[PDB]
């Protein structure tokens, strides 16, 4: 009995944890959308400085020095925002240690009480429960989930490099790809599922 | 005396921030006018001719700066009668930094009016709108003296 | 000739991040009494023989007679809070260094030296610096540290003392490995 209550004490005290977490995840990402297109205008600009020769065009030839001093220009005002996609990627850093850590403290409670409770009372679903079996089984994918989401999308991040002028402008595509490939809402529906409360 | 410094400082802010804000408008024009001759492959002539307007507004500004820093350079004259110079040469980089962006904002009006294959058209409207010829620097030097006085 | 503590928690987004990077804080009466200019470089000097240029600046609130130094630059000279340094307003001639020795931190096998060059100009833009230091970049999110060996002044005035000639950064010089 009372390891059931404390399981269940240990599950209905993960799960809000894991709604605001999955807020505050949702919200960094809102962020990284623009920040991510006018990525790829400025990689579009600087690729499109290299098709000339600035040497000879006839108003620019008064000109001397200015290719240079163009590009020096135009790398900082990318290499800023992509300081910013870096920020952004700390927030999501933060959010999966949270979650990993607490989703193992479930677990390893319910180890260390899953002896004195036969499976069948671990699994068995009650009218407004679903069985503490799948709590678990959900609990694991959800921590599955945000880890394999968080290090795909560093994979991708850093793998820009002013050199590449092709990559980098298709940016804007590949992450939404990445974003569109994991179940549709697992967090959304998890929570639903368990939203009374047991 | 050094209340026309002062007055000096806070009149670069304004200055380069109507700057800006005109640069802005006259970015949103250069892109209309691109876009307008590429769907082109007789009428946006009033669009060049305000394009033009926003320019001349920009020279106004331009002169504006110019009669400062002679200001600035007379009244570092009279107290050698017998730190200012800071100023005076920080005054002497701001105008020479915006004097050579106005040309360059005076030859990119006149090339982009009809231009060529579009790569052209946007390394111009880049060149416009990241004004390549200030280090930055200025916001900080700006501040940098500003901060010496109020 | 005053005291160190640590930087302070009161950034003012006025200037660049590029620029809130190299800087020291301080008060009124530290300006107004060893006769500092603001914005112009000054120097800072260890009882241990570290001598390393910075940009002044007073902050908006400060204990005077102390220097709030950057945590990456209280490693650079090596002193922790409570510590005294030796500051000095920069009153010699500067110059656009030239030429300018590198020396990698890892000593691995490279990265692209050309955009790692690239990477190093524009941002340790408007820096003096002095041998045996050392640099702070960041090559997309990872630090390095490079330490320069040897420096070529424009007119020949090589390096391995506050009124003397000192060189800063900028697009024209170049870096020898």
């Amino acid at each position: 009995d009372r390891p059931l209550l404390a399981v269940q004490e240990a599950l209905k005290k993960c799960f809000p944890v894991v709604e605001e977490q999955q807020g505050l995840w949702q919200s960094a990402l809102r962020d990284c959308q623009p920040l991510l297109s006018s990525l790829s205008n400025l990689a579009e600009q600087l690729q499109a400085a290299q098709n000339l020769r600035f040497e000879d065009v006839p108003a620019l030839r008064a000109f001397p020095d200015l290719k240079e001093r163009l590009r020096r220009k135009q790398l900082v005002a990318g290499d800023i925002v992509l300081d910013k996609l870096g920020e952004r990627l700390a927030i999501l850093l933060k959010v999966r240690d949270m979650v990993s850590s607490h989703v193992e403290r479930v677990f390893q409670i319910y180890e260390q009480h899953a002896d004195t409770v036969g499976i069948d009372a671990v699994l068995q679903p009650s009218a407004v429960s679903p069985s503490v079996a799948d709590m678990l089984e959900w609990l694991q994918d959800i921590e599955r989930h945000y880890r394999k989401s968080y290090l795909k999308r560093k994979y991708l991040l850093s793998s820009i490099q002013w050199g590449d002028l092709a990559n980098i402008q298709a940016l804007p595509k590949a992450w939404d790809r990445i974003s569109k490939d994991e179940h549709q809402d697992l967090v959304q529906d998890i929570l639903l599922n368990v939203s009374f409360f047991l | 005396s050094a209340r026309k410094i002062k007055d000096n400082a806070a009149d670069w802010h304004n200055l380069i921030l109507k700057w800006e804000t005109l640069n802005d408008a006259g970015f949103t024009t250069a892109n209309n006018i691109a876009n307008l001759k590429i769907s082109l492959l007789e009428e946006l002539e009033k669009l060049c001719e305000e394009l033009q307007a926003t320019l001349d507004g920009l020279t106004k500004i331009q002169v504006k700066m110019e009669k400062l820093s002679s200001t600035t350079k007379g009244i570092c004259e009279l107290e050698n009668y017998h730190p200012t110079t800071h100023f005076y040469e920080v005054s002497h980089k701001l105008l020479e930094m915006y004097r050579k962006e106005l040309l360059l904002k005076r030859t990119v009006a006149k090339e982009l009016a009809h231009t060529g294959d579009p790569d052209l058209t946007l390394s111009y409207l880049s060149m416009w709108l990241h004004q390549p010829y200030v280090e930055s620097d200025s916001r900080l030097h700006l501040e940098s003296m500003l901060l010496e006085t109020g | 000739t005053l005291t160190v503590t640590n930087l302070l928690e009161k950034v003012d987004d006025k200037i660049p991040k590029t620029f809130q990077n190299s800087l020291i804080h301080l008060g009124l009466n530290t300006m107004k009494s060893a006769n500092i200019c603001i914005g112009r470089p000054v120097l800072l000097t260890s009882l241990n023989g570290k001598q390393e240029v910075y940009t002044a600046w007073p902050m908006a609130g400060f204990p005077g007679g102390k220097v709030g130094l950057s945590e990456m630059a209280q490693k650079n000279v090596g002193v922790r809070p409570g510590d005294a340094i030796q500051v000095q307003p920069l009153v010699g001639a500067v110059l656009q260094a030239e030429e300018m020795d590198v020396a990698l931190s890892d000593k691995d096998m490279e990265i692209n030296e050309e955009e790692l060059t690239g990477c190093i100009l524009r941002k340790l833009d408007g820096k003096i610096v002095l041998p045996g230091n050392f640099l702070y970049c960041t090559f997309y999110g990872r630090p390095y540290k490079l330490q320069v060996l040897r420096v070529k002044g424009a007119d020949g005035m090589i390096l391995g003392c506050n009124t003397d000639t000192f060189y800063f950064i900028s697009s024209t010089t170049r870096v020898n490995f």
